[PDB]
RNA sequence: ACCGCCCGUCGCUACUACCGAUUGGAUGGUUUAGUGAGGCCCUCGGAUCGGCCCCGCCGGGGUGCCCUGGCGGAGCGCUGA
RNA sequence: AAAAAAUUAGAGUGUUCAAAGCAGGCCCGAGCCGCCUGGAUACCGCAGCUAGGAAUAAUGGAAUAGGACCGCGGUUCUAUU
RNA sequence: UUGGAAUGAGUCCACUUUAAAUCCUUUAACGAGGAUCCAUUGGAGGGCAAGUCUGGUGCCAGCAGCCGCGGUAAUUCCAGC
RNA sequence: UACCUGGUUGAUCCUGCCAGUAGCAUAUGCUUGUCUCAAAGAUUAAGCCAUGCAUGUCUAAGUACGCACGGCCGGUACAGUGAAACUGCGAAUGGCUCAUUAAAUCAGUUAUGGUUCCUUUGGUCGCUCGCCACUUGGAUAACUGUGGUAAUUCUAGAGCUAAUACAUGCCGACGGGCGCUGACCCCCUUCGCGGGGGGGAUGCGUGCAUUUAUCAGUGGUGACUCUAGAUAACCUCGGGCCGAUCGCACGCCCCCCGUGGCGGCGACGACCCAUUCGAACGUCUGCCCUAUCAACUUUCGAUGGUAGUCGCCGUGCCUACCAUGGUGACCACGGGUGACGGGGAAUCAGGGUUCGAUUCCGGAGAGGGAGCCUGAGAAACGGCUACCACAUCCAAGGAAGGCAG
């Protein structure tokens, strides 16, 4: 049974762990189960004990500390790899991503790069020129219809007073007697 | 149940589809889009059941992911879109051009229309409201809502929209001596002009139509839909011109088409 | 859950009496004339008519002016004619009630073989229809209660293949031919 | 959990109902929020069709309404005075519709003299300060001073109301619903209805 | 067909039901009282993970008149989860 | 008026007949965009709703007139003009 | 007493069927005389259609929905016809 | 086809039942050659279950740096393909069964002017005046490697990297208007002139949605305390909206040719409105047997009033205070049911009797209760948590379960 940070307790509780927790990982959305955890105080009953190392010391120990293994995967963001190589706004992103050599054997050494994310693009300043063009028609289309409206709006009142004027003049007039 | 239902059986399906009884457990259930469930033609009935262009249902989907069938000038690709009343479906790939309107009976006939009338459909008034800052809004039969309408257009009311503006171009008031066609009840399909309209407080108001061969009959203010100003219809009326003739008088004609044939 | 219809009828009514004398003899006698496999066959018919009957009654019990009277009182009548059972001179309501059995499996498939002069017995007639000797029109029909119609009376004649006609011979033959073939030589 | 359902009442007739089914998930209810006075705590509670409704666990301040005057401002609500539910809810100073609270005058008190320019909320004594006298009195000009006196004319306000001006306490009744919009909103008390509350204020203290 | 018919106790056999000491027994349901798992709500709590901030130093301008790229500090404060 | 379909009654239709099914039928010559169809109809109690009838059955209007109807004289109030 | 005609149950090429098969439909072969390719289940006093035949049993065994049959010539049991 | 016959007697006419007779549907006995259609673990045990299977899913269009393949290349950010995995959606339907349930369910009928509604379909989406935008911030799977455990669709440390995940956050439109406030200025009166009438610097505010109050009456209804308008504000950090998203055709302008501008067709997304699919709660009328059930309900809500709380809303749904009601021989209340309700089935002179577990609709349940998470939608069980009954595996520390598919 694994640890769990901040239990607090030299045994094993049950908890009713959700999503975001550790030891834990739902089969399906919202799913909660209880499972039995160690706490984080460290004692003999352990079969296996994980150790960070902080601070290296003066000696060396054999495998640890003796060769150093690569990062096996090289920054995507376009952000990322301007980050990693220090470049300023001003400046092209294609040529600085990392490039993995591929040398499986029977097949020729080929390279292999990442697809840079978060990168302004011919495409990109386009999409958000064609977001501003559709806001144009819109505003265009807005304009044209209460403008087209407002001569029927005023045009059917002009009839409906006319009459409602009318009438009114025949009325009276009949009133005389 | 604990939520919306996804499926429709066979014999549950409205008997206006004309489905039979063998042939599967389900019909196909309208893909929700404008019209209400029972008051529609999903696509595949028609391009399947109607006018055999498809033996089977992976039949239909095939011309509709083709981007072939296009109702109310859009390219619907779903195969079990409500189609519904008063709708054009076109067929460029043949030039076809159906319109739905329902027969005598009270089914969807295949009703053929130029390419001239299927620029346009008409569409009752359902509701007048005024949005946002002021705006009037217009809604219609098949939910269009349609900004800044004309205010002499009020409710029950039908608009004439052309398809490619979805625009109205011209109304029809609903007064008496107005063409009507039912559309819902005892009477559907049938096609006659409105001559009286009794209203019932807080109930529906009752309305009487007269046939062309003089056959009156009522039905509720909610099937009735005007498709023409006074006598003339504003759309091509269908094989029967909405007259319910008898269950003798079909006899009599079918035995008149008979034997004059041989 | 299944795609299947359950819709079906009984075609005949047994007896009220199991053991009355006078209707077992006249459907013995019946059975006898139109040469029917049990007494089973004379229920059909009689069921049939009986509906056709009862249904007969309460038109005539509906006025003259009832348009339900009218569309299937004009139909059954119709139908009764082409089948061959009611005259086309005969086109009143009344005239059903008058109908008995034996005229409507008079119209049965088997006795208008023997009739027709096809079979030289009642009895031969359904050996000659369930061994696929008679076409209708076209079609060879191997049921005897099949009813004609006016429309098709003409046209009862032998199969194409049977063997009595236009028609390679029967198997029994062909065994005794190739006998005389091998018994000549 | 808690139901609201209908099914677990007595008939009409007094009989008792048998349920045909289990508890379910749309019958709920929820604890009552029982909001009180202070720093302003609100918990937003996930409600039927994903949408959202905010709980005021604790809330300090409140958009209140003068209506004789239309002015409305963001005032902060000083405690709970009279409840007509139960004298147990202005005793735990409970914020529910419809309860009489305690709300601060200043901010209506500063539009009146910057739309009026009458004191307000002074006693004899009148404790001048630079700031307040230079919004009453000043010279605004010919054509906006005479604006002004016209106003003199219906500037008078109730006896009640001066006296809640001059403590600085303005009675107020909360209209919104704490527990369910998370906003302790309201007006003030003024007239036939203000005059009820203080006699039931007053029968209260006896 | 009066040498007819027929009633009840008693005795035998079978079957069914009843009363019956046993504070008889078993199961189902509802419910008072006591105990009360677990969820949820609230008032707390704070394992742990971050940021900023103040520096000492090559680090460059705020046009030292503190752009600040880095490392160690310790910020020993505030703040978020 | 509106009242699900299936079922039941019932129209048409040689599933070969039939229970069944909702299909099928014409025309070979061009299918030049094949045509020609059918996929009815009736019943849906009671309640509700709608418009007529007014016999039958129930009920009501003037008896301390607190009565119908017609105009007349006052004491008042309030919007629009 | 025969006689040779007919046929499908059957077996079985292909073909069709069908997602693939199956059955059905068609077809070629084969396939009927005791056409042993052999129809049963109930009953035969009445109700209720059909023996007062013959043998066996002898109020036994049984039958019998009901009435009743059986006590050595049983129209009713057990059997044959 | 509106129908009877035998049996009490020595015989008779009756009452009256038994028996016969016919259909129907369950079982069983015996027997059975062809063909079509076709019910089928409902009854008893909503009794228990070995095993296998019954729910997943990628387009041109959210995210590939898996050579796992593979074009192109010393030369390119990413050809294409594509597992895994993140994200998205579905898993609330279907199937099954009838245990509960008797004004309940259900049926017709009506209501939401008393609500909630993923999706589709239409609308709406420069309407707001206010030193990264040519695009921002942290992560974290898959992967690499290091592990634990008798044992699970168990998981832990370490290292790596994405977004339509998760955040954060402009620019523009944008010139302004309008509301208030108002230094100030002019004019007209000039009994002296108060007064009267116009411009106007600065400052505050301002769209939609939200919450409250007030005002005045664009469209609507039988009827709004409707819809729209105006004014004063408010607006939740557990945070309404105001696109940091993606594919495809690739054009056009360019004077101040800049890797400057500008543009077409889609997708995906969005508060809100309408719509579709609904759902939920109500209205009226209708249910079997039973009095060897006659009074019942009301402490501890019963029936009303008022103010709240809660809820998606109307409502004793709940709370506080108050009233003392409400139902009943026109059968309340209580009990029973081999009671899910209906469409319908059998029988048929007319009237009617009986059946309806069962393929269509409605409801209910998933061994029994209860409580929940996620989600538009569940009090979900081929979700979870607990208890009860039953049951499996174990190294005895633990782990796992649900065929009325
Ligand atoms: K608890
Ligand atoms: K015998
Ligand atoms: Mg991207
Ligand atoms: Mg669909
Ligand atoms: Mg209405
Ligand atoms: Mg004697
Ligand atoms: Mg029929
Ligand atoms: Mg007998
Ligand atoms: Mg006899
Ligand atoms: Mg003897
Ligand atoms: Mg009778
Ligand atoms: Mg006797
Ligand atoms: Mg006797
Ligand atoms: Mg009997
Ligand atoms: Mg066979
Ligand atoms: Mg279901
Ligand atoms: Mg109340
Ligand atoms: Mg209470
Ligand atoms: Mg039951
Ligand atoms: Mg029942
Ligand atoms: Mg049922
Ligand atoms: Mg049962
Ligand atoms: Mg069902
Ligand atoms: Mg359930
Ligand atoms: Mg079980
Ligand atoms: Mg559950
Ligand atoms: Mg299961
Ligand atoms: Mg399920
Ligand atoms: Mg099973």
């Amino acid at each position: 049974f694994p640890m769990k940070q901040g239990v607090l307790t030299h045994g094993r509780v049950r908890l009713l762990l959700s999503k975001g927790h550790s030891c834990y990982r739902p089969r399906r959305t919202g799913e909660r189960k209880r499972k039995s955890v160690r706490g984080c105080i460290v004692d003999a009953n352990l079969s296996v004990l994980n150790l960070v190392i902080v601070k290296k010391g003066e000696k060396d120990i054999p495998g640890l500390t003796d060769t150093t293994v690569p990062r096996r995967l090289g920054p995507k963001r376009a952000s990322r790899i301007r980050k990693l190589f220090n470049l300023s706004k001003e400046d092209d992103v294609r040529q600085y991503v990392v490039r993995k050599p591929l040398n499986k054997e029977g097949k020729k050494p080929r390279t292999k790069a990442p697809k840079i994310q978060r990168l302004v693009t011919p495409r990109v300043l386009q999409h958000k020129r064609r977001r501003i063009a559709l806001k144009k028609q819109r505003t265009k289309k807005n304009k044209e219809e209460a403008a087209e409206y407002a001569k029927l709006l005023a045009k059917r009142m002009k009839e409906a007073k006319e009459k409602r004027q009318e009438q009114i003049a025949k009325r009276r007039r009949l009133s005389s007697l | 149940a604990r939520g919306p239902k996804k499926h429709l059986k066979r014999v549950a399906a409205p008997k206006h589809w004309m489905l039979d009884k063998l042939t599967g457990v389900f019909a196909p259930r309208p893909s929700t889009g404008p019209h209400k469930l029972r008051e529609c033609l999903p696509l595949i009935i028609f391009l399947r059941n109607r006018l055999k262009y498809a033996l089977t249902g992976d039949e239909v989907k095939k011309i509709c992911m083709q981007r072939f069938i296009k109702i109310d000038g859009k390219v619907r690709t779903d195969i079990t879109y409500p189609a519904g009343f008063m709708d054009v479906i076109s067929i460029d790939k043949t030039g076809e051009n159906f319109r739905l309107i329902y027969d005598t009976k009270g089914r969807f006939a295949v009703h053929r229309i130029t390419p001239e009338e299927a620029k346009y459909k008409l569409c009752k008034v359902r509701k007048i409201f005024v949005g946002t800052k002021g705006i009037p809004h217009l809604v219609t039969h098949d939910a269009r809502t349609i900004r800044y309408p004309d205010p002499l257009i009020k409710v029950n009311d039908t608009i004439q929209i052309d398809l490619e503006t979805g625009k109205i171009t011209d109304f029809i008031k609903f007064d008496t001596g107005n063409l009507c066609m039912v559309t819902g009840g005892a009477n559907l399909g049938r096609i006659g002009v409105i001559t009286n309209r009794e209203r019932h407080p807080g109930s529906f108001d009752v309305v009487h139509v007269k046939d062309a061969n003089g056959n009156s009959f009522a039905t509720r203010l909610s099937n009735i839909f005007v498709i023409g100003k006074g006598n003339k219809p504003w759309i091509s009326l269908p094989r029967g011109k909405g007259i319910r003739l008898t269950i003798a008088e079909e006899r009599d004609k079918r035995l008149a088409a008979k034997q004059s044939s041989g | 859950p299944v795609a299947r219809s359950w819709v079906c009828r009984k075609t005949y009514v047994t007896p009220r009496r199991p053991f009355e004398k006078s209707r077992l003899d006249q459907e013995l006698k019946l059975i006898g004339e139109y040469g029917l496999r049990n007494k089973r066959e004379v229920w059909r018919v009689k069921f049939t008519l009986a509906k056709i009957r009862k249904a007969a009654r309460e038109l005539l019990t509906l006025d003259e002016k009832d348009p339900r009277r009218l569309f299937e009182g004009n139909a059954l009548l119709r139908r009764l004619v082409r089948i061959g059972v009611l005259d086309e001179g005969k086109m009143k309501l009344d005239y059903i009630l008058g109908l008995k059995i034996e005229d409507f499996l008079e119209r049965r498939l088997q006795t208008q073989v023997f009739k027709l002069g096809l079979a030289k017995s009642i009895h031969h007639a359904r050996v000659l229809i369930r061994q696929r000797h008679i076409r209708v029109r076209k079609q060879v029909v191997n049921i005897p209660s099949f009813i004609v119609r006016l429309d098709s009376q003409k046209h009862i004649d032998f199969s194409l293949r049977s063997p009595y006609g236009g028609g390679r011979p029967g198997r029994v033959k062909r065994k005794n031919a190739k006998k005389g073939q091998g018994g000549a030589g | 959990g808690i139901s609201r359902d209908n099914w677990h009442k007595r008939r009409k007739t007094g009989g008792k109902r048998k349920p045909y089914h289990k508890k379910r998930k749309y019958e709920l209810g929820r604890p009552a929020a029982n909001t009180k006075i202070g720093p302003r705590r609100i918990h937003t509670v996930r409600v039927r069709g994903g949408n959202k409704k905010y709980r005021a666990l604790r809330l300090d301040v409140g958009n209140f309404s003068w209506g004789s005057e239309c002015c409305t401002r963001k005032t902060r609500i000083i405690d709970v005075v009279y409840n007509a539910s139960n004298n147990e809810l202005v005793r735990t100073k409970t914020l529910v519709k419809n309860c009489i609270v305690l709300i601060d005058s200043t901010p209506y008190r500063q539009w009146y003299e910057s739309h009026y320019a009458l004191p307000l909320g002074r006693k004899k004594g009148a404790k001048l300060t630079p700031e307040e006298e230079e919004i009453l009195n000043k010279k605004r000009s010919k054509k906006i001073q005479k604006k002004y006196d016209e106003r003199k004319k219906n500037a008078k306000i109730s006896s009640l109301l001066e006296e809640q001006f001059q403590q600085g306490k303005l009675l107020a009744c909360i209209a919104s619903r704490p527990g369910q919009c998370g906003r302790a909103d309201g007006y003030v008390l003024e007239g036939k209805e203000l005059e009820f509350y203080l006699r039931k204020i007053k029968a209260r203290k006896g």
